[PDB]
């Protein structure tokens, strides 16, 4: 009747109105992210939006270090955006004192991603409102990028974009890779990475950035960190070429 | 915490058909086509590797699993629920047949096993049916090859061949006409290249399919030699460039 | 190993008059050689006209006085302010003791 | 269809959580209460409305400490600002016991964060209605929180929320772009009971009485301590003179 | 952990779901006891919605509770099995622990009180069942004979009826026991049981069963032939008119 | 819909009030306290003449010094006596002494509003409140000769004389008028007859009407037919006078 | 007609909470009761209603430790269970600690008992009003409790049927009533003349009054029947 | 040591237990019956452990007695011996076990045919012509070694029994004050009333 | 809340009926046709396969008939996998029984067994009945050959000829028709496969729709053979009576 539309049992059609729902929600933030790889590290951009003057910046943020190798951005609302990410906190650390080696990427992506499916099936838990990349450079796989969403489905991406803008990233993404005919940024340096993370980006919002529009993570082999307004503005300045 | 819904969520309709169950089903139908096809010596099983975005990777999208060496599962319909249920899967392989007879399952006990989990889900509390059927290939000594069919009933089939999915009807009318039982595992894998055709709208090579085969046993995967009594995985998953070599045909 | 009892000496001694009753202790308490106190007394007032001596092992002896006070307290909540009659005194006392019947009050009880 | 505001739990078909929204409408429909992060600490302030003369003064105490160094203030349905409180000094209790040092500031929003966040995943629960402020000194330095019933939360240089949030809100805009450096604590105090005074307006038909908490390295050694005595008599006094 | 609450009251102060359990009471087949002088009798009506029916395997509507206590019923059948199973229970448990067997009395006051809970439990429905509880007290010779309904309330009744067509039954029944003149014989009980089921289920004498109890755990089941000799005689008293 | 434990507009308990709608439709039961004692009366209503009207018990003893008396759903009332009986002398093995009636009475209605769906705290466990009243007789020499009447909303109330279930208005009317401190307990008697007799849709007889007393001296004593019958007479010859 | 009413998790789109609104509701038919204090006292005075002629009047006073107690207006039940609760965190406190509960202590207890009762499905709200008054280390004390959870300490109040009669006046008489200390038998005469403005209309018996009393030299004492003859 | 005897013969079952109960120092009881009646056709006797062997007696009593209500047929000596193993052999393992010893006596009357089941305190089931716990056996059983046969009345049964008793009598330190026999036959339960 | 979503598949209806019994009996009505038939010397079991494709496999299928025992059957109308779930559930009481009396269940134990359960999910845990009706064929030695039928409420009857299923009104007619006491199991044989022939939604009765199963005597008196019938034994009996 009207009762299909509220919990996640399926409509005749055959669908999940609230997962659809969940899926409308990573967008009420408005912010756009993308991730892109190089031949040794992983880049993760996303928009940093900051409305009100009575907000300590530093605190503002949708990308998260989940362990020491596996960043973690987030498009939704913050407060799923934190439950997912201590969550995968939790899990990242588990999974290293069970195993005696650190939790890969995407493994972990599979593991939220079959948390996520749960809520999909049981009545009583909502799915969470967020899609989450993960970036890393794997001992194993290398350079890598994992996506989760509120259906649970969970894939690696080449690159990717995400945000109500990801169509027009996706398609600019697309172009050049067609272009070069390889699957990374051919780049030594993860600086020339991010820049070419940033026009990429600036040539498809068809927006200018200042150093606090931004955000940057980098996941280099052994270690992912996230860059200051002071480094952003770095590779800001050498972009105008 | 507080789990309240404790009451089923699928109910019996005055008409006497099982909502939920129809709608799991519903959308099956508009899942992605897969196949599988027995052969004298052999099984194979395929589907449509549909890239949503050509930035997502082809491997990393896995529709035919590995449950057992010598068994291997496909699906249609919602892909999360089924990625779930492999897991589920092997983990009963092993909880119930494995650590206590100290072998893999036959391929309809752990079969009826998977079937076990779905009904369960159209029944307990707080839960809604999987929204997947899947094809399952597999061989045990005492039965041989054999190819099921588990849908979000909990009901389950044996079949020569079969089809789910979106180009099922289609397929199941061509498969209808070209299987007898004297096929080679090799020609139930051209049939298996040409029905698959037919549903693929568009780009058509071996990274856009995925295919398996419940075969031989192969001594090469096994990783280990010394015991002669213990031979390879039957299960081998096909590769793109063995796909594409036989596209010529 | 973890002995839970020990033995602080004392001894009681109560009289009934007849409309009248003492109840008395000396007020020394011991540990084996050793004086702990000259004046730790162990003959109460418990309120409704009883007075209750539970002599042996002191810290069984304070958590039983303790009990039985609250029990008194707790008789007048539940019972409009009924005076708790002596008789009812010694049968809720039966019951408070006998709940420990397989882990003792180590004490010898005297109202 | 409609109905998706009747359950704890449910997306609305534009992304949305009405019940959480409504929630947020108890918070507006309540008291004044703001926070300033000054330059070595922090300041809480909340207006209590004097409903009548048969009030004790003084009394009925709204801010309310946890552990020795935080200062929470809310405002909205009281009783669920207390419930708040109770599980932040658990969880405080909680992580001084297991990891020795006082909880630091940020970790202690996230605790709080990540519980209110949990009563919007539920149709068993309701979800809060309170907005929190709260704060304090850690080793890093100061730090001032709000936290609203959806669990957001976010660092604020100061912040405001219930029926007069907006006079506060932009009153403490002001101030932001006016020093760059800071505040003295002792210079945000009597700042802060002006603002509550301003903010009064939309509540102005009321008597009021104001209270204030303080958190600050030079001033209480990292305490969370009250302000009271010739100290809130001088910062009240400082807010009657901008004003006629 | 199911405990919706499905027996409450409505604004008449009714308890529907106690209610419509009395509907599916009516909708059984018929039931009666008489009480001799010195027996009890139970009458019971055989379905006659299918024949090819196995008679010496379908259950019997008259059970044994204990050697000297019987039980019919009226109802749901499914539901009348779970009542008896507990009752036979209670009668081997009340002899374990009191060396006595159980008085009939007391036998329908614990079922009466199994009814009752079903009535004031989460998570469980009421009973679509109402019972006759007959036989005699142990080294008693006075005859036993109880009601019991889906609420719980239990009585005693010189002699009563329940299912279809109960009311037309009770009728004819309080028009033909003379409390001061109980049919003083097993035949003259056996016969007025008859006389009552009989001008309500038409003609068939394998449409009727009986079981008659005597002092001292005398239980006995009549077959047909005895049943129908009862049928053939007063067809003949009546066609005497 | 909504809960079995919810508010209506006027802050009244939904189940519980209908539930009082359940008891009104109860036969009716009286109780009347003197100074030497407390008599309780019920109809007994049997649906069928078929019906032993001995089986029929509406008047329960709880212990030696207390008495009930119930209307309403009847068989709600089963475990409600129980744990009465339980209480009482539960109480007499812990304290060597009688159950002040009060004190008996307030722990049956703790009893009730133990009922709901899962309320944080503890178990109410109960789907239902009971639609059942009693009329609660006792002694204690604290208080004396004792009439209660225990609703199913926890709530109770210590009346002189107090009537219960069909025509409780009707009858509670005529105890109004009735009722005076210095009524003898064979007063108290033909009262509840002829209260009973109004309001009863039978005519009285020692077969549809039985009653009892709680006296000091003799504890809790249920009269035979015999007894009451003679009462039954006392009455009509007294009635037949201006 | 309206649908956010059915249990107690649910906000209205204004931000209400309806069956919490209800209970409130259930405290107002209940009888007026009134609290009032001075510096060495803190009296209760109720109101018992009656049903019959035939009846008693309901005992609106609860003893919660030897020096503390309540007054209940509304659902009786609800004021055992709530009273009973005090008792115990009476009880705890002194038998664990040696030390008498703060007045102010016992009043945030309730707070959050209450609370959870309004957050929390297949509960409801508590539906009585509770005024607690105590002599503490900190001299003598009254509170308001609301089934809402909100508690307030005041120098007077009164809760119930035609409340605000008492209310008003205690608003006016109360640079009076403070001043009143070490005269706890005047203290009374003044709580006693706040409830008689909310009687509407009945005279005072001696059946229908209670009085209860708490001090610097006096523990919790509930006076009843002849013991009230006094200030009639 | 109590006394618990057992031989099937021809078309019987004849069961002989102890008649003392001792406490300690005194003879508390000479006219002790060590059996209960489980069907009709089916009679157990049991020795052991003070409160177990009773307490166990009844429960199995019970559960017999229910089971035959249930179906309306009594449960065959082979079945009930069956369900009274695995009742010992569940409480062996458990937190306190009864300890207790049992004959099992019964004629199956749908076989026609007498059955003697002996089982011990841990779950040690055995089907025997004749049996005894205890020290029983260590005198009585070169006696039924010898002079058994298959095919005995009741009447010889019960003579070598009376032998058994006697060298019971003359050997065993203990007094047990004699012995109460039983038989059951297709007729049922019947108690020899003087036997010694 | 939740109490919203619940459909509450255990109440009444006013008339007194269970709603999800009462549909769930109506979901088997559209399910294959069983028959059971009970002879002097056996008893048949016969059934329609409700799906059929050329590609479905014959042997490798169960979906109607079930060994509980080595003296037991079920053919089996409705829900598969409801079934398996109240199969395995029989199979293992029966062990059960086996294991504490050393007996076999006689049929009647494990079919009211069986019925209880169900009878369980029409009165409490608020959970969908199975929609699943069962015929029973087996052998004890207390009634010899015996036929039960039990359906979703937990109700059981024992039958000579029954038939559950789809066209059932049919059916019952049908053997009510032919069925006589002293039949033998090759006329009960021929009885359930022409029954079948004529209530048959479907254009003709071939092997690869059916299933079979007897319950023999066989030679050696004391032992019951159960026979599972292969397709080509199904086949070939079909051209032995009037068919194919």
């Amino acid at each position: 009747a009207g009762y299909d539309r509220h919990i996640t049992i399926f409509s005749p059609e055959g669908r999940l109105y609230q997962v659809e729902y969940a899926f409308k929600a990573t967008n009420q933030t408005n912010i756009n992210s993308l991730a892109v790889r190089g031949k040794d590290c992983t880049v993760v951009i996303s928009q940093k939006k900051v409305p009100d003057k009575l907000l300590d910046p530093t605190t503002v943020s949708y990308i998260f270090c989940i362990s020491r190798t596996i960043g973690m951005v987030v498009n939704g609302p913050i407060p799923d955006a934190r439950n997912a990410a201590l969550r995968a906190k939790a899990e990242a650390a588990e999974f290293r004192y069970k195993y005696g080696y650190d939790m890969p990427c995407d493994v972990l992506a599979k593991r939220m991603a079959n948390l996520s499916q749960i809520y999909t099936q049981r009545a009583y838990m909502r799915p969470l409102g967020v899609i989450l990349t993960f970036v890393s450079v794997d001992e194993e796989l290398g350079p890598s990028i994992y996506k989760t969403d509120p259906a649970g489905y969970y894939v690696g991406y080449k690159a990717t974009a995400t945000g109500p803008k990801q169509q027009e990233i996706t398609t600019n993404l697309e172009n050049h890779f067609k272009k070069s005919k390889i699957d990374h940024i051919n780049e030594e340096s993860w600086e020339k990475v991010v820049e070419f993370a940033i026009t990429h980006m600036i040539d498809a919002l068809g927006t200018e950035f200042s150093k606090n529009d931004l955000e940057v993570g980098v996941a280099t082999k052994d270690k992912f960190f996230t860059l200051s307004a002071e480094n952003i503005e770095e590779r800001l300045v050498a972009i105008a070429e | 915490m507080t789990d309240r819904y404790s009451f089923s969520l699928t109910t019996f309709s005055p008409s006497g058909k099982l909502g939920q169950i129809d709608y799991a089903l519903t959308a099956v139908k508009q899942g992605v086509t897969s196949l599988g096809i027995k052969a004298t010596n052999g099984v194979v099983i395929a589907t449509e590797k549909k890239s949503s975005s050509p930035l997502a990777m082809s491997e990393t999208l896995s529709k035919v699993s590995l449950l057992t060496p010598d068994i291997g599962a496909v699906y249609s319909g919602m892909g999360p629920d089924y990625r779930v249920l492999v897991d589920k899967s092997r983990k009963v392989a092993h909880t119930s047949y494995k650590r206590i007879y100290g072998e893999y399952p036959p391929t309809k006990l752990l079969v009826s096993e998977v079937a076990k989990i779905m009904q369960e889900a159209t029944q307990s509390g707080g839960v809604r049916p999987f929204g997947v059927s899947l094809l399952i290939a597999g061989h045990d000594e005492f039965n041989g090859f054999s190819l099921y069919q588990v849908d979000p009933s909990g009901s389950y089939f044996p079949w020569k061949a079969t089809a789910i999915g979106k180009g099922s009807v289609a397929a199941k009318t061509f498969l209808e006409k070209r299987w007898n039982d004297e096929l080679e595992l090799e020609d139930a894998i051209h049939i298996a290249l040409l029905t698959l055709k037919e549903s693929v709208e568009g780009e058509f090579n071996g990274d856009t399919i995925e295919l398996a085969i419940i075969g031989d046993e192969n001594p090469d995967l096994l990783g280990y030699t010394g015991i002669p009594t213990d031979k390879g995985p039957r299960f081998r998953k096909l590769t793109s460039q063995e796909i594409n070599d036989r596209l010529e045909a | 190993q973890f002995n839970p009892y020990g033995d602080n000496g004392g001894t009681i001694l109560g009289i009934a008059g007849e409309d009248f009753a003492v109840l008395a202790g000396d007020t020394r308490n011991i540990t084996d050689y050793s004086i702990n106190s000259r004046y730790e007394p162990k003959v109460f007032d418990c309120g409704d006209n009883i007075v209750m001596s539970a002599n042996g092992f002191a810290a069984d002896g304070d958590a039983l006085v303790k009990r039985f006070k609250n029990s008194v307290k707790w008789y007048h909540f539940d019972h409009n302010d009924k005076k708790l009659s002596i008789n009812s005194a010694a049968r809720n006392i039966q019951h408070l003791l006998y709940g420990k019947r397989f882990f003792p009050y180590y004490v010898h009880t005297i109202i | 269809g409609t109905g998706y505001d009747l359950s704890n739990s449910v997306f609305s078909p534009d992304g949305r959580n009405f019940q959480v929204e409504y929630a947020v409408k108890a918070v507006e429909n309540g008291t004044t209460s703001i926070g300033i992060k000054c330059n070595d600490g922090v300041v809480f302030a909340v207006e209590k409305l004097i409903t009548s003369k048969l009030l004790v003064p003084q009394k009925n105490v709204k801010i309310q400490v946890v552990d020795r160094h935080i200062g929470c203030v809310y405002s909205g349905l009281i009783p669920d600002g207390r419930h708040l409180v109770n599980r932040g000094r658990e969880e405080a209790a909680s992580f001084k016991k297991l990891y020795k040092t006082p909880i630091p500031i940020p970790a202690f929003a996230d605790r709080l964060g990540q519980y209110v966040q949990a009563h919007t995943l539920y149709n068993s629960v309701r979800p809060f209605g309170v907005s929190t402020i709260f704060g304090g000194v850690d080793k890093n330095g100061a730090h001032l929180y709000m936290l609203e019933p959806s669990g957001s939360y976010w660092g604020y240089k100061g912040a405001a929320t219930g029926k007069g949030r907006q006079s506060a809100k932009a009153e403490l805009e002001k101030l932001v772009d006016h020093h760059p450096e800071g505040l003295s604590a002792r210079e945000a105090v009597k700042q802060a009971a002006k603002i509550i005074y301003l903010a009064h307006e939309d509540n102005k038909e009321k008597d009021f009485e104001l209270e204030i908490s303080w958190c600050s390295l030079s001033e209480t050694n990292g305490l969370h301590k009250f302000v009271k005595g010739d100290l809130l008599q001088e910062a009240i006094d400082f807010a009657q003179k901008e004003i006629n | 952990g199911y405990d919706r609450a499905l027996s409450i009251f409505s604004p008449d102060g009714h308890i529907f779901q106690v209610e419509y359990a009395l509907e599916a009471v009516k909708r059984g087949t018929c039931a009666v006891g008489v009480k001799g002088k010195n027996c009890v009798v139970l009458g019971c009506e055989r379905r006659s919605t299918l024949k090819l029916q196995d008679t010496r395997i379908t259950p019997s509507k008259v059970s044994k509770i204990d050697s000297h206590v019987v039980l019919s019923f009226s109802g749901l059948n499914a539901d009348s099995r779970i009542l008896i199973e507990k009752a036979r229970v209670e009668a081997q448990s009340h002899r374990l622990t009191l060396e006595d067997p159980v008085t009939v009395e007391y036998l329908t006051r614990y079922v009466a009180g199994v009814q009752q809970r079903y009535t004031q439990s989460g998570g469980v429905r009421p009973f679509g069942v109402s019972t006759l509880i007959a036989g005699f007290d142990p080294r008693d010779d006075e005859p036993k004979l109880y009601q019991t309904e889906p609420s719980g309330i239990y009585s005693s009744w010189s002699a009563q009826t329940i299912g279809r067509n109960s009311k037309t039954v009770r009728e004819f029944l309080e028009k033909n026991y003379d409390r001061k003149e109980p049919p003083a014989t097993v035949e003259e009980c056996v016969k007025l049981t008859v006389r009552s089921l009989l001008e309500v289920v038409q003609t068939g004498a394998k449409n009727i069963e009986i079981t008659v109890v005597k002092p001292d755990s005398d239980i006995v089941a009549l077959s047909s032939e005895e049943i129908n000799q009862y049928v053939t005689q007063i067809e003949q008293e009546k066609q005497e008119q | 819909d909504r809960g079995v434990s919810t508010f209506s507009p006027e802050g009244r308990l939904f189940q519980v009030e209908y539930s009082l709608e359940a008891i009104k439709l109860g036969s009716t039961a009286i109780g009347i306290a003197t100074k030497e004692g407390v008599v309780l009366g019920v109809e007994k209503r049997a649906t069928s003449p078929l019906l032993e009207s001995d089986s029929i018990e509406k008047i329960v003893e709880i212990d030696r010094h207390i008495g009930c008396a119930m209307s309403g759903l009847t068989a709600d009332a089963r475990s409600m006596i129980e744990h009465a009986r339980t209480a009482a002398v539960t109480h007499n093995l812990y304290y060597d002494e009688d159950i002040n009636v009060e004190s008996l009475t307030q722990s049956v209605c703790d009893l009730a509003l133990r009922f709901g769906e899962g309320a944080s705290g503890e178990e109410r466990l109960m789907s239902r409140p009971f639609g059942v009243a009693l009329l609660i007789a006792g002694h204690d020499a604290d208080d004396g000769y004792q009439l209660f009447h225990a609703e199913p909303s926890g709530t109770f109330y210590r009346y002189n004389a107090k009537a219960i279930g069909s025509g409780s208005e009707g009858a509670q009317a005529e105890l109004l008028n009735e009722w005076h401190s210095s009524l003898t307990l064979k007063e108290a008697e033909l009262l509840v007859l002829k209260i009973l007799k109004q309001v009863m849709e039978e005519k009285l007889d020692e077969n549809n009407a039985q009653l009892s007393c709680i006296t000091k001296q003799d504890g809790f004593k249920i009269y035979d037919n015999e007894k009451t019958a003679e009462l039954i007479k006392e009455l009509k010859e007294k009635e037949a006078a201006e | 007609r309206n649908n956010y009413d059915g249990d107690t998790v649910t906000f209205s789109p204004t931000g209400r909470l309806f069956q919490v609104e209800y209970a409130l509701e259930a405290i107002k038919q209940g009888s007026v009761t009134v609290g009032l204090r001075s510096n060495t006292h803190a009296v209760l005075v109720a109101l018992k209603r009656n049903a019959d002629e035939l009846s008693s009047y309901q005992k609106k006073i609860i003893k919660c430790d030897e020096h503390m107690g309540l007054s209940l207006a509304g659902l009786a039940p609800d004021a055992r269970v709530l009273s009973n609760y005090l008792r115990q965190q009476c009880n705890y406190s002194s038998l664990v600690f040696n030390r008498k509960l703060a007045v102010e202590r016992a009043g945030h207890l309730l707070c959050d008992k209450a609370q959870k009762n309004t957050q929390s499905y297949g509960g409801r709200p508590y539906g009585v009003g509770l005024l607690i008054i105590g002599y503490d280390k900190s001299g003598a004390h009254l509170l308001e409790f609301q089934p809402s959870g909100n508690v307030t300490e005041l120098y007077g109040t009164a809760i119930g049927a035609r409340s605000q009669g008492a209310k008003t006046y205690l608003e006016r008489t109360l640079d009076t009533f403070i001043k009143i200390d070490g005269n706890p038998d005047e203290l009374i005469k003044a709580g006693v003349e706040a409830i008689s403005q909310s009687l509407r209309d009945e005279s005072l018996t001696v059946d229908n009054l209670s009085i209860a009393i708490v001090g610097k030299d006096t523990p919790f004492t509930i006076y009843d029947g002849e013991a009230v003859a006094k200030y009639i | 040591m109590d006394i618990i005897l057992g031989i099937r013969v021809q078309d019987s079952v004849i069961l002989a237990s102890s008649k003392a109960v001792t406490r300690g120092i005194s003879v508390l009881k000479d006219s002790d019956d060590k059996t209960r009646q489980l069907s009709p056709h089916t009679l157990m006797s049991f020795a052991g452990e003070a409160g177990d062997t009773v307490q166990f007696a009844e429960y199995i009593q019970a559960n017999i007695q229910l089971y035959s209500i249930r179906e309306d047929y009594e449960l065959s000596p082979q079945a009930v011996s069956s369900f009274v193993r695995q009742e010992l052999a569940k409480s062996i393992r458990s937190r306190r076990p009864y300890q207790v010893n049992v004959l099992i006596g019964g004629y199956d009357k749908k076989k026609n045919k007498p059955e003697l089941y002996q089982i011990d305190y841990l779950g040690t089931k055995v089907e025997l012509p004749y049996g005894a716990h205890g020290y029983s056996g260590f005198y009585t059983f070169s006696l039924l070694d010898h002079h058994y046969r298959p095919d005995m009345t009741t009447e010889e049964g019960l003579d070598l029994l009376k032998l058994c008793v006697q060298e019971l009598e003359k050997r065993m330190p203990m007094d047990f004050k004699g012995v109460i026999v039983k038989i059951v036959d297709k007729d049922g339960i019947r108690q020899v009333d003087d036997f010694q | 809340g939740s109490r919203r979503y619940d459909s509450r598949t255990t109440i009444f209806s006013p008339e007194g009926r269970l709603y999800q019994v009462e549909y769930a009996l109506e979901s088997i009505s559209h399910a294959g046709t069983a028959i059971g038939i009970m002879a002097s010397d056996g008893i048949v079991l016969a059934a329609e396969r409700k799906v059929t494709s050329t590609l479905l496999e014959q042997d490798t299928s169960t979906e109607k008939l079930y060994k509980l025992n080595d003296k037991i059957a079920v053919a089996v109308a409705g829900l598969t996998a409801d079934a398996e779930i109240l199969i395995n559930t029989a199979r293992i009481h029966a062990q059960n029984y086996l294991k504490t009396y050393n007996e076999d269940i006689p049929v009647e134990i494990l079919v009211r067994r069986l019925s209880d359960i169900k009878q369980g999910y029409t009165q409490h845990g608020g959970l969908r009945p199975f929609g699943v009706s069962f015929i029973y064929a087996g052998y004890d030695d207390r009634y010899g050959y015996q036929l039960y039928t039990s359906n979703p409420s937990g109700n059981y009857t024992g039958w000579k000829a029954i038939s559950v299923g789809a066209n059932t009104s049919a059916a019952q007619t049908l053997l009510q028709m032919d069925y006589k006491d002293d039949m033998k199991v090759d006329d009960a044989i021929e009885l359930a496969l022409k029954t079948l022939s004529k209530t048959t939604d479907s254009s003709a009765l071939t092997y690869d729709r059916l299933e079979f199963a007897t319950i023999r005597k066989g030679a050696n008196d004391g032992e019951v053979y159960q026979k599972i019938f292969k397709p080509q034994e199904i086949k070939d009996i079909l051209v032995k009576t009037g068919i194919t």
